[PDB]
RNA sequence: CGCUCUAAUUGGAUGGAAGCAGGGGCGAGAGCUCCUGUGGACCGAUUAGUGACGAAAAUCCUGGCCAUAGUAGCAGCGAUA
RNA sequence: ACCCUCAGAAGGGAGGCGAAAUAGAGCAUGAAAUCAGUUGGCGAUCGAGCGACAGGGCAUACAAGGUCCCUUGACGAAUGACCGAGACGCGAGUCUCCAGUAAGACUCACGGGAAGCCGAUGUUCUGUCGUACGUUUUGAAAAACGAGCCAGGGAGUGUGUC
């Protein structure tokens, strides 16, 4: 799996990670990109709004065929990846929790760093016409999160 | 408090007028990169030089813009060929006994990378006393 | 709206192509030029064949497009663009620092460039830019 | 006989593939094939004296 | 020029070998060499040999991987649940 | 191990062991293709064998390269004047002298200067040239054939005789 790709002073920061998550890697890049720089609490409110359908997640890179959303600012395509959002909520729950256990104010901390990495694929096979089978796999995702005092 | 290199680091060799002229020429004229044709168009094709062999090869046929092809005409001057940019002729050294017979006025010594810190210390102190410059010196805190 | 031109050229009774050539080079030399009295610029030859050529340029076109100007304003400007490498940076700079005007929006009188003058007492076979534009269907706003 | 213990056959033209002997979907025998024979290997019959 | 192993002669390495990464120097060039980081145990040179010795290509072989794409499909059958 | 988190023998956080956990289980090393994040350069008015060679911008910890710029002066190949004087030509212009003089690439010396400064490396802009590579062919950018990409694999070998 991954290792934190960014330095982190333990005196002013808290960490957290998700391991081998079977969820969209493409949705994860989008979600991280959008919540980075936010307050943990702000991120949670955001992700909950996404899951609810009130706030869209801008799909800037993986947008083929994605219909436009009026609430997306400065861009057009967007969706509501609720599964990956829930996984990120778990990540934030763990991070904020760690932060609190260390004496920090979890929710208030800034998401200094957050990035998803494709760690592999869970392999599957799907029978097709003409006597052959093709790949039918699940992405495996790791994601790192660093909360920093500010 | 600061880093200082061991040995005669600033030493320059004494060259004849003609040798200094040729060294200066080699440095002025230089030469083309001489990388394999199209090495930049394909990652599996390395930069290492290979004679363009294709019957239709643009570089092989010598079209301007397709890069120069290796020829003896590109050779550096005999009298200075192989010299370090400083003008010193290089001497590969693996131990102290390799310093014997070396002229520190004309030659500079280069300690092989495999040589350990222990042996390098001796080679370096012996080289300095013999008036020989060590091209790859150890930087000590002084 | 205000064009600080280093040179102001009077096109009245002057051979369009010859003016265009000099304005092109001057523009490439860094000069900011303003071609004034465009409607009175002149081109030699048989009116019928001249108009036939400009009419064909108006009729040419398709989805990609061949937008050819009908006013003396744009015709002269286009004539100049054809003598400038308008797709290169240096060429576009030159072209963009040149402007053609209907009438004379300046207080000064433009200067008549050497060799571009046409003597009406010695020529009967010529057409005015404004006359071509009228035939082309442009609204005579001059 | 190394690399030759296979009944591998080539499919020829028709399936968008190189005419390389295959067995159970694997290329076999030929020197360019992984697990294939060695083209010009050391030979016992060679006089080394 | 470079690769493997053999022999003779002669050297390097836990005070850090090979390999790898980034970078400096030399050679027309094959390619040689140094520095730094990683690595943690092996590595050369000369000379005489040995050869399963050099790849951009063969609809070449095997393995790994990207775009394709969050796309097609997850509707159609007299059993619409 | 213990503690915190969690639906949790999961995972995460902290922690403990060891020279090393970036040795924590297909667990020595860890290339390329390639992915995430990020740094430098370019970027929403502009054109396509992706570059070679020149030259500008911006970028650069050390080490392993240390050069480079301007005044002046010395040397000075081929080439080679202006000005002026005199003489011709309808004219554009030319001849003679000045003079093979001034100039003239490189290189060097004095004086002054640069340390992102010179080289170099990354990217980009400008100029010149430029329709891959290999093969088939009289003729290949080819609307002839081959290849998605990378790593590794992949073709003059043996006996006998001449
Ligand atoms: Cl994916
Ligand atoms: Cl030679
Ligand atoms: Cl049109
Ligand atoms: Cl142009
Ligand atoms: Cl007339
Ligand atoms: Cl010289
Ligand atoms: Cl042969
Ligand atoms: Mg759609
Ligand atoms: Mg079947
Ligand atoms: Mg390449
Ligand atoms: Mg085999
Ligand atoms: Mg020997
Ligand atoms: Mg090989
Ligand atoms: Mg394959
Ligand atoms: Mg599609
Ligand atoms: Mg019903
Ligand atoms: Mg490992
Ligand atoms: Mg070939
Ligand atoms: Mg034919
Ligand atoms: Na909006
Ligand atoms: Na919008
Ligand atoms: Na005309
Ligand atoms: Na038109
Ligand atoms: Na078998
Ligand atoms: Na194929
Ligand atoms: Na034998
Ligand atoms: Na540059
Ligand atoms: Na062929
Ligand atoms: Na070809
Ligand atoms: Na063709
Ligand atoms: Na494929
Ligand atoms: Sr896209
Ligand atoms: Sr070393
Ligand atoms: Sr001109
Ligand atoms: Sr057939
Ligand atoms: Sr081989
Ligand atoms: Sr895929
Ligand atoms: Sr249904
Ligand atoms: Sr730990
Ligand atoms: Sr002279």
């Amino acid at each position: 799996g991954i290792s934190y790709s960014v330095e982190a002073d333990p005196d002013t920061t808290a960490k957290a990670m998700l391991r081998e998550r079977q969820m969209s890697f493409k949705h994860s890049k989008a979600i991280a990109r959008e919540i980075k720089g936010k307050t943990a609490g702000e991120a949670v409110d955001y992700l909950e709004a996404v899951i609810e359908g009130d706030q869209p997640v801008p799909f800037k890179q993986h947008n083929s065929g994605v219909g436009h959303k009026s609430k997306v600012d400065g861009w057009d395509a967007g969706r509501y990846p609720e599964k990956a959002s829930k996984a990120f909520l778990d990540l934030l729950e763990n991070a904020v929790g760690n932060a609190d256990h260390q004496g920090f104010d979890g929710e208030a901390m800034t998401i200094k760093h957050v990035a998803a990495h494709k760690v592999g694929e869970q392999q599957g096979r799907k029978p097709r016409a003409m006597g052959r089978a093709s790949a039918w796999n699940s992405p495996q995702v790791d994601v790192e999160l660093i909360l920093e005092e500010p | 408090t600061e880093l200082q290199a061991r040995g005669l680091t600033e030493k320059t060799p004494d060259l004849s007028d003609e040798d200094a002229r040729l060294l200066t020429q080699r440095h002025r004229v230089g030469k083309p990169q001489f990388n394999r044709q199209d090495h930049h168009k394909k990652k599996r094709v390395s930069t290492s030089w290979r004679k363009p062999r294709g019957q239709l090869s643009k570089q092989r046929r010598g079209i301007k813009g397709k890069g120069d092809t290796v020829e003896a005409g590109f050779r550096s001057p005999t009298a200075v060929r192989g010299k370090h940019p400083s003008g010193f002729e290089e001497v590969r050294v693996h131990n102290v006994d390799d310093l014997e017979g070396v002229d520190g006025d004309t030659e500079a010594v280069r300690i092989a990378s495999k040589v350990g810190a222990r042996k390098r210390e001796r080679i370096e102190e012996e080289a300095e006393d013999a008036g020989i410059r060590v091209l790859n010196p150890t930087y000590v805190e002084v | 709206a205000e064009f600080d031109a280093d040179v102001i050229v009077d096109a009245r009774d002057c051979i369009m192509g010859r003016v265009a050539s000099q304005v092109a080079e001057q523009a490439l030399d860094g000069e900011t030029v303003a071609v004034v009295n465009a409607e009175r610029a002149v081109i030699t030859g048989r009116e019928e064949q001249i108009v036939e050529k400009y009419e064909k340029r108006v009729d040419i076109g398709n989805d990609n497009g061949y937008f050819y100007p009908k006013r003396p304003d744009g015709i002269f400007k286009r004539t100049i663009r054809g003598m400038l490498p308008h797709k290169k940076q240096r060429g576009r700079e030159a072209f963009e620092s040149v402007r053609v005007y209907l009438g004379n929006p300046y207080d000064e009188d433009g200067e008549v460039l050497d060799g571009t003058s046409l003597d009406r007492l010695s020529n009967i076979k010529f057409v005015t830019l404004g006359e071509i534009s009228e035939t082309l269907g442009a609204n005579k706003t001059w | 006989y190394a690399g030759l213990r296979t009944p591998a056959e080539s499919f020829g033209s028709g399936r968008g593939q190189a005419h390389v002997p295959k067995q159970d979907g694997r290329a076999r025998r030929v020197p360019q094939a992984v697990k294939g024979r060695s083209a010009h290997p050391p030979k016992t019959e060679k006089d080394r004296s």
